[PDB]
């Protein structure tokens, strides 16, 4: 009822919103919740990027069964934001 | 003489890669054996003078190995066979007594050998619990005479030996598929002394080499049975084909060099069935590219459905068939080969459950494998049980031992896990 | 050019060590056949010009040999299509089941295992593509758990992923991390720093999810 009366201007926010679940270090699941650059996002929208995460995706749902899930996807993370590293030199 | 026993314990210590380096063997011999031509006889060498020379001894020499492979194999896996067996019969009649009870005639086959050979001394070659036959007066002799069951029971070298259960012995080596097959190899290899383009058929050997081509072989023979329905359709068919054209339509059947001599057409029942047999059994372009038509006549509708019906009946139906009779099956036991690998990584081999309980752990399955149930550590546990003195052992494999004794086997679980039945 | 071709090369092969034995199981075949038919059937191999002219049939084992690599590889109509016959003479309720052994065998049973080693291989990584699409729409590719429990509210499962895990969220998460300073770091992030410093990883979902985990 008060988020409701605080909800009036939120939405403006969500664009720039990241949440995700965490499981810590304590055993619960956190809902946390984090800032998305702007400039990042832009860069994510077009090039090897949506597609590679057709790739990704598909570079893990062929064995994603597996717990490296977790794993695999830590590199495609990293390798994307090497590639903003790139995308901001153009 | 004993270098001779230690160097044929060489001869099966490298027992894999002599086979395959003499399969490579008689492979070269078979790309080269692609030079023979007769003038009668003679060989069309190449360049080098000394191939067919290398082969007079080649062919020996890939005979030496054959000769070679086949001693080892009695060095290798025969007693292995043997102790196979003998596990077998004893364990037979460890619990069940076929023998003192359930016996077979030449129905119940195996047994029909293995009547025989249990009423040598030597019976128990190799099962080291070889007193087995005293345990069983202790226990089936009760039923009956306690020495009625042992009235059915209980150089130097040449001498000794003991006799009946040698013949029964060698014909356990009958028994083996690979005994057969090293022996028709062999027989070969010496027939390579007689002839060596019959020789050639060494290569065959390439079937076991590896697995997937006793895959292959696989694919086609586990269902043979309806192998039979098809030959026989085909066979019904070309009958039922066949007996209406030696009535009915004779006169399409030429193929007399074109122009009005006579001709080879029909002439007979038998011959007109295996001309279609030839042809129509084969067909592709079917018995309506060689019959003699239009044609254009009496009859033609019905000719011409009549090759429709072919058409349709035999030309696809039942190469067809025949065709998906295979190749589901190939995919059946290829399904079953990955499929190994499959529940291997899921229920467990050992508890079952499934993989996904202890998935829960991360990477936590195979910890419930190698590093709990692994599965080979119950074996090491075996022989671990066996070098152990009764009086060492723990209470608890001690029961165990007991167990073993009885082979109920229960004490694997059922499939409920330590750390899964409590936390 | 482009998944949909790239497919095509990738049936070709992703299970072609499958396919070693295929052209030898045919070579197998094919040695088989043609020294008995060097010795016990040469006379029917002619592809003379039809009149008794000298020519080119078998002529040496190569040539007998590429002959039916050539064209009993092929075949199709079969050896049978162009061995010179009937024949009508002696050996041949044998040449014809020669014949046939050359079909049941090859015709058949060759050749079909050689296309099925490759229909249900182009059968199957294209099953995934769908696969991926469906496990994405299934089990969730983050949590897991699968789309079913959180179907549970309406259409909500993509909430569970588009606007709860989103996956791709994850990786911006990073570059939040990167770009922040480790004075300015809150707690929680913090040793997920570490755990990235560390690489374990599991401080992703073993598959329990917060809303799942309670109400
Ligand atoms: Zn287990
Ligand atoms: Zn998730």
């Amino acid at each position: 009822n008060f988020l409701e009366l605080a909800e009036s201007i939120l939405e403006y926010f969500r664009p720039y919103l990241g949440r995700i679940e965490i499981m810590g270090a304590s055993r619960r699941i956190e809902r946390i919740y984090f800032e998305i650059s702007e400039t990042n996002r832009a860069q994510w929208e077009m090039p090897q990027v949506k597609e590679s995460k057709r790739q990704f995706i598909f570079d893990v749902v062929n064995e994603g069964g597996e717990a490296e899930k977790m794993e695999l996807f830590v590199s495609f993370c990293e390798d994307t934001i090497f590639e903003m590293q790139i995308a901001a030199q153009i | 003489e004993v270098q001779r026993v230690k160097f044929l314990n060489y001869l099966s210590r490298n027992f894999y890669t002599l086979r395959f380096l003499a399969l490579f063997l008689a492979f070269a011999i078979n790309f080269i054996l692609l030079f023979y031509k007769v003038s009668v006889y003679y060989f069309l060498e190449e360049s080098t003078g000394y191939m067919e020379p290398a082969l007079w001894c080649l062919s020996l020499l890939h005979t030496l190995v054959a000769f070679l492979c086949i001693i080892g194999y009695n060095c290798l896996k025969v007693p292995l066979v043997i102790f196979k067996r003998e596990k077998e019969l004893a364990r037979k009649l460890e619990f069940d007594g076929l023998y003192i009870t359930e016996q077979p005639g030449d129905d119940d086959v195996k047994g029909q050998w293995d009547r025989l050979v249990l009423n040598t001394p030597s019976f128990p070659s190799n099962y080291w619990d070889k007193f087995v036959k005293r345990k069983v007066l202790d226990k089936h002799g009760d039923i009956f005479g306690r020495e009625r069951i042992a009235e059915l029971l209980g150089l130097t070298w040449l001498m000794s030996i003991d006799v009946k259960y040698q013949i029964w012995k060698f014909g356990v080596i009958f028994t083996d598929n690979s005994f057969l097959y090293l022996g028709w190899y062999m027989v070969m290899s010496l027939l390579g002394h007689y002839n060596n383009f019959f020789f050639a058929a060494h290569l065959l050997d390439i079937a076991m080499g590896v697995k997937t081509l006793r895959t292959i072989l696989s694919s086609v023979t586990h269902n043979g049975k309806q192998l039979v329905m098809t030959v026989g359709l085909l066979a019904v068919v070309v009958y039922l084909y066949t007996v209406v054209a030696f009535n009915f339509f004779r006169k399409f059947y030429n193929k007399s060099e074109d122009e009005d001599e006579p001709d080879m057409k029909c002439d007979d029942m038998m011959t007109c069935y295996l001309f279609h047999m030839y042809v129509g059994v084969r067909a592709g372009g079917g018995i309506g590219d060689e019959i003699e038509d239009p044609a254009g006549d009496e009859y033609e509708l019905y000719r011409v459905v009549f090759d429709i019906t072919f058409f349709f009946f035999v030309i696809v139906i039942l190469l067809a068939i025949i065709q998906g009779l295979i190749i589901d099956a190939f995919g059946e036991l290829r399904d079953q080969q990955e499929q190994v690998k499959e529940d291997m990584e899921t229920k467990c081999f050992i508890c079952g459950i499934g993989s996904d309980y202890f998935d829960t752990t991360p990477h936590g399955f195979e910890t419930h494998t190698l590093e709990e149930h692994n599965l080979a550590n119950y074996m090491f546990f075996l022989m671990y049980l066996i070098n152990k003195d009764e009086t060492e052992h723990t209470g608890q494999e001690s029961y165990v031992w007991k167990m073993y004794q009885e082979r109920c086997w229960d004490f694997f679980p059922a499939g409920d896990c330590f750390r899964k039945q409590y936390e």
